């Protein structure tokens, strides 16, 4: 039974080592979710910071991975950081070998290719996490392209990630069920936040204090990510209807 | 690197007109009378070359073959600005022995855009640009009558003007006028022979002889075809 | 670190099978059904758009790609196999041809490149095969209009019709019923669209169905005019609209 | 264009006695007309009883005096702390010398 | 299955632990060091009679000043003595002098921990090599697999090796002689073989300071089986 | 089963037996902790006295990288000084492209990337230490503790080894009772303490302590050991503590 | 590169791989060698299995390394011609740096050293090949045979014998060669050599090949009727 | 158990069983002692024969004027990384006109060590070492584990029945420490302890074998009737 | 580390065969069957497609019979994907020998160079061998109209008529028995569609489930054709010899 062992066929046509790295995917015990406004895009990642030790600042799983793209991940930091770092490179290089800023789309399908290659490859391990990139991209607009250990990708109205990602999954297909078009009708990104935090509580069913949280958000020519501070305040507004 | 050939780019309201002489030459003679040095990088990305033309047409052919499979990759329409940073890295690298001088312009979703590319790998951003053995006559015409917000009508009229002086006063440049006109959210119009103000006239005698004026030695018939059956 | 797998992966067993290719072969039934269907005038592959996800934009997801402008590919079996080799596909149809010729291979080469490059996963170290079977349509000026197979061992047949995948047994079956020599292109993608209805369960319109020609030249997808040998590319793919369109034919 | 030979000047001179011999050398060294030292050691003990100069170009004269002197050390490592005869040494540095014949060590060397 | 240069329990190599168990099917070797000479003496043991024995190559010159003799599979053998031909007279060539003994052996013994996943695995042949320099006289050694070597008065390789070395240790004695130890060779051979020792299925050699290494002639060694003949008979 | 014979593999929960493995050969090490104190860091570790025969201060464990970076850690010692050489030439093609020396965030990822990669193929083995490392650069002070999986993350306080449930409760307690901050010279006393407290789980043998810091006003900025009389200071008031 | 060590000891001391190659010797066709007064005779067997084979192109059993040495073989086919054309290589080598054809010895010993090192290199198996190699010294009358197996291990033959049944075709050889009178004629060494032969190929047909090398490359392989002839004098005289 | 194949292979309770197989070799090797005081440092070892044939397996290796070691284990795997030593004692001498710190050489010896149990393919060395040495800090003596642990110590013993020597100059500390500029009564103290590792046999005067060096004193090995002296 | 899952495909069996080459040999006991028979005016390939279907397109399509030059052709059984690397190998080599000599490279040669190829991934590399056994029919002018086999282990042999594939016992005896050396193109075309039609496992022999090929002097003068029948020709053959 090597074939659970390295990336080869089992008789059924399956990849074992692929379907426990999805597996690892989860052992963070984080969700995440992305939404799409008229201007921006918005991500959101649950925060949980278990040791007094810590220092919170540095406990952190999305990324900056150019000016204008932005990464959160689903999985252990260590492939997480992995994959930050390649991402950063092979955003750097598509710059300077075509002159001009890689899209998010071409970023994902560029690590979901190398995410196929150790699916195939035997030597390499797949990595045990989920990237969901973000922008506001030149052409398409706001953007939402996930990767995972398959070597999937693909586009997104909105989308999320973790033990509970079905939960949210289904609160979002009731909302655009509803609405009828394929993002949030907001001019704002503040209030993208706002509706991004308020629908993630609703779905998981908790409350969140400024520190439960984190948020990036990507809009034209830029991505960030909130303070403690600025997340406060999208809660205080939250509350006050 | 050959001397010869005169090639110009002008910038007007909606897009890019680049334009070029016919002529290739071999020292003082002249190999082809109409030659083609408006060459394709992509549908909407267009380049005329000057210098070694063997150079500026492979190095057009693989740069525009890697832009077809980059924009195959990333489902995007190629820019002007990716063929111009390809185009030099490649040129850069092998220092100047790659005798390629391209005017390189044409349009995008990012918009119009006109290049020139120097041999050693250096490029420069303008309005109007002239290359070649017949550069400086072109860009006495451009620098007498280019202005700001030319039409296209006027944009194709001041190109082929700057090329016409390269073709009278230059003798590395002759024949014909070749343009080609890239107007942003419509098809590249190429114009092969735009101007044709160079036709040989009539000669005063003809020269065909008399049937068996040639000695011959031997006939024998050729065969092209393959193995034949039975 | 180094790769330190330089031996074959996949190996003959006592009976004589190739275990890897049988098992590749297995993951490509479980996938989604694909045909094409040759006329006389063109070529015609199809498949089902399956979103993953509601959320999901499956406009995003080209199952159907064109690897030159005459040539096109669609799969079934495993999706990032087939991306990847449509990126090794397009990329040699240049090195190993366009850069040497001067233009685009036939239908027939290019396919054998796409098989080469198959078989070496098959028999090179520390690899397993690729776990999809490709249709590719094409049409080049000395061998007209062709369409071909290509599996995971890396071996490639020439149909006149022929689907893949989950429901491909009932589907050829179909196709053998309704497939002549004097089809007309229209009556090829009618017959696709019937042939395909059969293995889709749930909604079936423009947005659920990916579907391209091989047809005739395309000048106004070219870019650009003025080179009269130049007529534009053969590949299209059918909008949602069109698709549609003949849905209410049907 | 950079000439990586220089003349260091310097004279040396060696006698073989009945039971006994000599290697001399003056200890000044110079470039053009200039003096760089009135006293740089130009003659070298190098063990095992033996002495060494290798006289020209003083910057590969230290550098084969120095490889010699390793070559001894490891002479005494390799083979039982046995002493390298005056005629093996010969013989070893005439390869440490045509082992740069295509680049020499610009001396003239006497043991 | 398991690495090529994997301990075993014990601390020890079992891919050379293995070898030595080859060596013990070989064909016996033996070595006496004099004050005369060194002398090495092997068992030929051709497979068949058809077999041309004076082509069984079991003694071999590495030297004018060092011999050596083989046990166990002998193929193994051909690139140690490459290697150590090729050390004598490399170092003759950088030192203008004969190699030491010693370093000769040792320089033979750093092969043979050169092997994993290099060659695939250890020798499966040890030697006897012997020699005289000025600096240490008449010297005898046992090269094995495992990269040891011992320096030996008497020393015995191959199948009859522990019924031999008994024998040696009761022989061997610091006054003998070349004439003395070459008999003492012919016994012990005659002791320990399947087949009864002639000059034909047995071969004699020695190295000397003034005639250097010397593979006996059969008709040389047929003269010295008969006066171990005799010297027995007479007690 | 099987998952757990080869690195890399991973097993039907997601997991990777092999770190989880080297985790245990951390466990089985002597205790090592770090305190973040207002403007530096401070490193401390037990060393066992296995023999009299062990020369007393000579065989140091906390190790230098840069001039700035300090390191300790728990497990396999071989393995900790090569993790160290790595983070040497790291930091130096660093200082060597961008002249000033490397950000302990920036040190941190390199040490992280290279551990990580060491869990990616089976035919090498994952790091058998924790790594406990800091200093100060341009944005202040910067503590990390670094895991066999590659996972790292920034600490007020940081322990590791056999005694760590010890350690970590001691300081937890200085976290709680100093929310403004703590000295270097305050530091460097509780770290003597917390090891000796730390030490009841090693109880058989005795031990020798070894410290250091970096301070931007006690060591400007430079990773110094604490010698003489301040170490001596420092033994006293734990000595003090723990009767 | 593909690096494992396929060729390792065993805990009895045992290179299996290296025996295993020896198995494969023994399930190919009989060879059989001897060596006359004034020349050397190399008899092949071929198994009958084989018919509506075409005989003119059919690789034959014995080839010629040089014009005046020649290497038969038992074992495995395709093996064969990786050992041939290296020795080819060095007949030539030899001659071009040396300015002198090889000694039989010389070809052997470097055959052997082949084989020998596909025992102890990794990533390779050794050669399922036995071979005889025979011929003359160049200016020299005395002739050669030399055998070599899968080990490297090569030694001198007055008489011998490889291959399926070579144990009893050995038997054969044992009591009727006599070392103090070899055949003294190129007739008497063909019949003993097919003589040997009959003892295990079956029909003298097409099943046995022959061919003689004597001195100064003199080198000529039998027909069916030369043999043919030989074949019914030996029943002929056993009929009694 | 399933988990010592190899050495890149942890075991459940995150042990390196090839590594620990390595250090059973030393076990089994015969025994050397190494001690210091202030101004030398001395290694003795009990070097071991095959038969009464055989001569006696060397167990010192002089790596410098200033450095050198004793063995215990595989003897090759002990020249293959003295070579390493005289190399890197080579390269500080003739690079930086430096003699090699003792200290220094044990961190060199430690990570040559490491990377041979952290690797696949390779295996880890099967031998100790003691090594001793006088620089700029005067006297010191390093114990070596092929695991890669190097350790600097007053004294100490490896090999088969190395704990009696080891608890003897455990003793013995306060006074051999004290030994300054007596050579002779340092190799006392050294034989002294080497003895209490003996059984059946005893030191006689081709099976002793002693090294010293210290502050005007090159490395340098007895052998011989050198050491009858001490017997 | 990677050792644990090296299937080994390079070493012997206690009996002294190669593993994979054996199994590999099975595999092509199940291909379709392919016969060339020699006659003194020619050569005739012939092969049996695997179970096709109605829908394949056939006039354009090639799994048994390949084109190595003008004067060498060969027939395949086993793994396509395989006999494609090494047909476009030995294309190589035949181009390369003719550019280095000016002469047409001999039969025996191509065919040696192929084998040897083959021998390599039985002794060297790791890998599993080429799944493959080729029939080559060819000719020069040394030897004239040869035909030849190689299989997995890269041996080869010469023949005066052959098959590879599926059911060669049945078919060597059926060639065995009505073989004559003085047989000529015509009757060896009618011989091998014979012995394919009784050892076919399919109900009948048709056009559309058959390969052939003709290698004549049968081209006008001292020259030889190839002839890659057509559908429509195997057609005609089946009929004109009385099978269909
Ligand atoms: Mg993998």
């Amino acid at each position: 039974g090597y074939d659970r062992h390295i990336t080869i066929f089992s008789p059924e046509g399956r990849l074992y080592q692929v379907e426990y790295a999805f597996k690892a995917t989860n052992q963070t015990n984080i969700n995440s979710l992305a939404v799409r406004g008229k201007d921006c895009t918005v991500v959101i990642s649950q925060k949980k910071v278990p040791d007094k030790l810590l220092d919170p600042t540095t406990v952190s799983y999305i990324f900056c991975i150019s000016r204008t793209i932005g990464m959160v991940v689903n999985g252990p930091i260590p492939d997480a950081r992995n994959a930050a770092l390649r991402a950063k490179a092979e955003a750097a290089e598509f710059r300077y070998k075509y002159g001009y800023d890689m899209p998010c789309d071409v970023l994902a399908k560029r690590m979901a290719n190398l995410s196929q290659i150790y699916t195939q490859r035997a030597y390499m391990r797949p990595l045990g996490v989920i990237l969901t990139f973000v922008s506001v991209d030149e052409e398409l607009g706001p953007s939402i392209y996930k990767t995972d250990p398959a070597g999937y990708y693909v586009g997104y109205k909105a989308t999320a990630t973790g033990p509970k990602q079905q939960e949210i999954t289904t609160n979002l297909e009731n909302h655009f069920k509803k609405s009828k078009i394929d993002h949030i009708n907001e001019e704002s990104w503040e209030k993208v936040v706002e509706f991004a935090i308020t629908h993630m509580i609703d779905a998981l069913g908790t409350e969140f204090s400024k520190n439960d949280l984190e948020v990036g958000v990507a809009t034209k020519d830029k991505f960030f990510t909130l303070s403690a501070e600025n997340i406060e305040e999208r809660l205080v507004a939250i509350a006050e209807q | 690197t050959s001397v010869g050939t005169t090639i110009v780019g002008v910038k007007f309201n909606n897009g890019v007109v680049i334009a070029a002489d016919t002529r290739s030459t071999q020292g003082p003679i002249v190999a082809d009378k109409n030659c083609a040095k408006l060459h394709r990088i992509s549908p909407k990305i267009w380049c005329a070359g000057a210098g070694t033309a063997a150079d500026t047409e492979a190095v057009t052919q693989l740069i525009g073959s890697n832009i077809e499979l980059h924009s195959l990759y990333t489902s995007r329409e190629p820019r002007v600005v990716s063929a111009l940073q390809m185009l030099k890295q490649h040129l850069f690298k092998y220092q100047g022995h790659i005798g390629a001088y391209l005017i390189v312009a044409g349009v995008d979703p990012t918009g119009s855009h006109l290049f020139s590319i120097h041999a050693h790998g250096s490029t420069d951003v303008g309005y109007y640009l002239s290359l070649g053995s017949g550069s400086l006559a072109a860009m006495a015409v451009l620098e007498s009558h280019w202005k700001q917000d030319l039409t296209k009508e006027e944009a194709i009229k001041l190109a082929s003007d700057a090329i016409q002086a390269g073709i009278w006063n230059d003798l590395g440049s002759g024949s014909n006028v070749d343009v080609c006109v890239m107007e942003i959210g419509k098809d590249a119009e190429y114009l092969r022979n735009y101007l044709t103000p160079n036709v040989r006239e009539e000669k005063q005698k003809s020269y065909k002889f008399p049937r068996g004026t040639t000695a011959v030695l031997k006939e024998s018939i050729v065969n092209i075809c393959d193995i034949q059956e039975e | 670190m180094t790769d330190r797998y330089s031996f074959s992966l996949t190996t003959f067993s006592p009976s004589g099978k190739l275990g890897q290719i049988d098992y590749a072969l297995t993951a490509v039934k479980q996938g989604v059904t694909s045909l094409g269907i040759k006329a006389t005038n063109g070529v015609v592959i199809a498949t089902e758009k399956k979103s993953s996800s509601p959320l999901a934009m499956s406009e995003t997801l080209s199952k159907v790609s064109l690897l030159t402008p005459d040539i096109g590919a669609v799969y079934s079996g495993m999706g990032p196999d087939y991306r990847v080799l449509v990126d090794k596909s397009r990329k040699v149809a240049h090195t190993s041809y366009k850069r040497i010729y001067g233009e685009y291979p036939p239908t027939k080469l290019l396919v054998s490149e796409v098989a080469k490059i198959m078989q070496e996963a098959t028999q090179s170290g520390g690899v397993r095969p690729f776990g999809v079977s490709l249709l590719i349509a094409g049409h080049d000026e000395f061998n007209g209009f062709s369409l071909y197979q290509v599996d995971p061992s890396g071996s490639y047949f020439p149909w006149k019709a022929t689907a893949i995948g989950k429901g491909s047994v009932a589907a050829k079956t179909f196709l053998e019923k309704r497939w002549n020599d004097e089809l007309e292109l229209e009556d090829a993608i009618h017959i696709a669209l019937l042939t395909l209805k059969e293995s889709v369960e749930g909604e079936f319109n423009g947005d659920t169905i990916e579907l391209a020609i091989i047809g005739d030249e395309n000048p106004d997808l070219l870019g650009y005019t003025g080179i009269p040998t130049d007529k534009g590319p053969r590949f299209r793919k059918l909008t949602s609209q069109e698709i549609n369109d003949r849905l209410e034919a049907l | 264009q950079f000439n990586p030979y220089g003349d260091n000047g310097g004279t040396i001179l060696g006698i073989a006695g009945e039971d006994f011999a000599v290697l001399a050398g003056d200890t000044r060294n110079i470039t053009d007309y200039s003096i760089n030292s009135r006293y740089e050691p130009k003659v070298f003990d190098c063990g095992d009883n033996i002495v060494m100069s290798a006289n020209g170009f003083a910057a590969d004269g230290d550098a084969l005096v120095k490889r010699f002197k390793n070559s001894v050390k490891w002479y005494h490592f390799d083979h039982n702390d046995k002493k390298l005869s005056i005629n093996s040494a010969a013989r070893n540095i005439q390869h440490l010398l045509y082992g740069k014949r295509f680049f020499p060590y610009y001396v003239h060397t006497i043991i | 299955d398991r690495g090529v240069s994997t301990f075993s329990p014990e601390g020890r190599l079992f891919q050379v632990e293995y070898s030595l168990e080859a060596i013990k099917l070989g064909s016996t070797a033996i070595g006496i060091a004099t004050k005369e000479g060194v002398v090495l003496g092997v068992e030929k043991r051709a497979t068949s009679p058809l077999l041309e024995s004076d082509s069984i190559e079991k003694i071999v010159e590495i030297d004018r000043h060092i011999g050596c003799a083989m046990s166990g599979l002998t193929a193994d053998a051909r690139s140690m003595i490459e290697h150590a031909r090729t050390a004598a007279v490399t170092h003759n060539l950088y030192y203008d002098e004969d190699i030491n003994v010693e370093s000769l052996t040792q320089s033979v013994c750093d092969l043979a921990l050169r092997f994993g996943e290099l060659m695939s695995r250890p020798f499966g042949v040890a030697l006897l090599i012997a020699g005289h320099d000025a600096d240490d006289g008449y010297q005898l050694f046992h090269a094995e697999p495992s990269g040891t070597f011992y320096r030996y008065n008497a020393k015995a390789i191959g199948s009859g090796s522990e019924g031999a070395q008994a024998e040696l240790l009761n022989e061997w004695h610091s006054s003998l002689t070349l004439k003395e130890a070459e008999l003492l060779v012919l016994k012990i051979l005659k002791q320990v073989m399947e087949e009864k020792l002639d000059e034909n299925n047995a071969q004699l050699s020695c190295i000397t300071k003034q005639d250097g290494f010397k593979i006996y002639d059969n008709e040389k060694t047929a003269e010295l089986i008969k006066e171990l003949k005799e010297k027995e008979a007479a007690e | 089963t099987g998952y757990d014979l080869s690195n890399s593999v991973f097993s039907p929960d997601g997991r990777n037996f092999q770190v989880e493995y080297a985790v245990k050969a951390v466990e089985n090490g002597t205790t090592s902790i770090g305190i973040k104190c207002n403007d530096g860091v401070v490193f401390a570790v037990e060393k066992l006295i296995t023999s009299k025969l062990l020369v007393p201060q000579k065989n140091v464990k906390i190790q230098v990288v840069d001039r700035h970076i300090g390191c300790v850690y728990s497990g396999l010692i071989p393995d900790g000084r090569h993790l160290v050489n790595r983070g040497r030439e790291e930091a130096a093609s660093f200082k060597k492209l961008y002249k000033t020396p490397i950000p302990i965030p920036a040190f941190a990822d390199r040490l992280g990337q290279y551990v990580q990669a060491h869990t990616l193929y089976n035919s090498v083995r994952p790091f058998g230490v924790s790594t406990i490392f800091g200093g100060v650069d341009k944005n202040g002070a910067h503590l990390y503790m670094l895991e066999p999986s590659g996972s790292y993350w920034g600490y007020k306080g940081a322990a590791t080894g056999k005694g760590r449930q010890s350690a970590k409760a001691e300081l937890e307690k200085l976290v709680d009772h100093h929310p403004e901050g703590l000295s270097a010279r305050e530091a460097v006393k509780q770290a003597a303490k917390i090891i000796y407290l730390a030490h009841e789980d090693n109880k058989e043998k005795d031990f020798e302590l070894e410290i250091s810091w970096c301070s931007l006003s006690e060591t400007n900025g430079l990773h110094k050991f604490v010698k003489g009389d301040l170490l001596q200071e420092a033994i006293d008031f734990a000595q003090k503590e723990i009767n | 590169g593909y690096d494992r060590a396929l060729s390792i000891f065993s805990p009895d001391g045992h290179i299996f791989q290296v025996e295993y190659a020896l198995e494969a010797v023994k399930r190919g066709t009989c060879a059989v060698g001897v060596k006359g007064k004034n020349c050397v005779v190399l008899g092949c067997e071929r198994r009958s299995t084989l018919k509506l084979q075409d005989t003119r192109i059919t690789p034959s059993k014995v080839s010629k390394i040089d014009s005046h040495v020649v290497l038969s073989f038992s074992g495995l086919n395709a093996d064969s011609r990786i050992l041939i054309e290296k020795a080819r290589v060095e007949a030539q080598s030899h001659r071009l740096t040396l300015e002198d054809p090889v000694t039989v010895e010389y070809l052997t010993r470097y055959v052997a050293g082949v084989q020998q090192r596909y025992t102890q290199s990794g990533g390779v198996r050794p050669f399922g090949v036995s071979t005889l190699i025979a011929g003359f010294d160049p200016r020299d009358d005395e002739p050669k045979l030399y055998q070599t197996e899968p080990s490297g291990i090569y030694s001198s033959w007055s008489a011998q014998t490889i291959g399926r049944n070579s144990k009893t075709v050995r038997e054969f050889l044992e009591k009727n060669y006599d070392r103090k009178e070899p055949p003294a004629t190129v007739e008497e060494c063909v019949k003993l050599t097919v003589r040997s032969l009959l003892e295990v190929v079956q029909t003298g047909a097409k099943n046995i090949e022959i061919t003689v090398v004597k001195p100064d490359s003199d080198i000529v392989a039998l027909s069916s009727e030369e043999i043919n002839q030989y074949v019914t004098q030996i029943e002929q005289e056993k009929q009694e | 158990n399933n988990y010592d194949g190899d050495t890149v292979t942890f075991s459940p309770t995150g042990r390196l069983f090839q590594v620990e197989y390595a250090l059973e070799a030393i076990k089994q090797g015969s025994v050397t002692v190494g001690l210091r005081s202030n101004t030398h440092a001395v290694l003795v070892a009990l070097k071991r024969n095959a038969d009464e044939l055989s001569s006696y397996q060397k167990k010192i290796i002089k790596c410098d004027e200033h450095m050198g070691l004793s063995l215990a284990g595989l003897a090759p795997d002990a020249r293959v990384l003295s070579n390493y030593l005289r190399q890197q004692c080579n390269y500080s001498s003739l690079v930086f006109n430096r003699k090699l710190a003792v200290e220094r050489a044990g961190h060199l010896l430690c990570d040559k060590a490491q990377k041979n149990t952290q690797s696949y393919g390779g295996r880890p060395y099967g031998v100790g070492l003691l090594i001793i040495g006088y620089d700029k800090s005067g006297a010191h003596l390093l114990e070596f584990q092929p695991s890669g642990n190097v350790t600097e110590l007053y004294g100490t013993a490896i090999g088969a029945r190395s704990q009696g020597a080891k608890t003897y100059l455990e003793r013995t500390l306060d006074t051999f420490i004290k030994i300054d500029g007596n050579p002779d009564e340092l190799i006392k103290a050294g034989v002294e302890a080497i003895s209490q590792s003996l059984r059946d046999e005893s030191l006689t005067v081709d099976n002793l074998s002693i090294a010293i060096v210290g502050k005007d004193t090159p490395f340098t090995i007895y052998d011989g009737e050198a050491v009858a002296k001490y017997i | 580390g990677s050792r644990r899952y090296d299937s080994r495909t390079t070493i012997f069996s206690p009996e002294g065969r190669l593993y994979q080459v054996e199994y590999a040999l099975e595999s092509i006991s199940h291909a379709g069957t392919a016969i060339g028979i020699m006659a003194s005016d020619g050569i005739v390939l012939a092969a049996e497609r695997k179970v096709t279907s109605t829908l394949l397109e056939q006039d354009t399509s090639t799994e048994k019979l390949y084109k190595l030059n003008d004067k060498i052709a060969v027939a395949v059984a086993g793994l396509t994907a395989d006999a494609e690397i090494l047909i476009n190998t030995a294309r190589i080599h035949a181009q390369n020998y003719l550019k280095t000599y000016n002469e047409d490279i001999p039969v025996e040669i191509l065919v040696r160079r192929l084998s040897d190829i083959k021998q390599g991934y039985t002794q060297h590399g790791g890998l599993r061998p080429f799944g493959v056994s080729f029939i080559y029919a060819g000719y020069d002018d040394r030897y004239g109209y040869q035909l030849y086999t190689s299989n997995p282990s890269g041996n080869y042999t010469g023949w005066k008529a052959i098959s590879v594939g599926a059911n060669t016992s049945a078919a060597q005896t059926l060639l065995q028995m009505d073989y004559k050396d003085d047989m000529k193109v015509d009757d060896a075309i009618e011989l091998a569609l014979k012995t394919l039609s009784k050892t076919t496992d399919s109900s009948a022999l048709t056009y559309d489930r058959l390969e052939f090929a003709t290698i004549r002097k049968g081209a006008n003068d001292g020259e030889v054709y190839q002839k890659i029948f057509k559908p429509q020709e195997i057609k005609d053959i089946l009929v004109k010899t009385g099978i269909t």
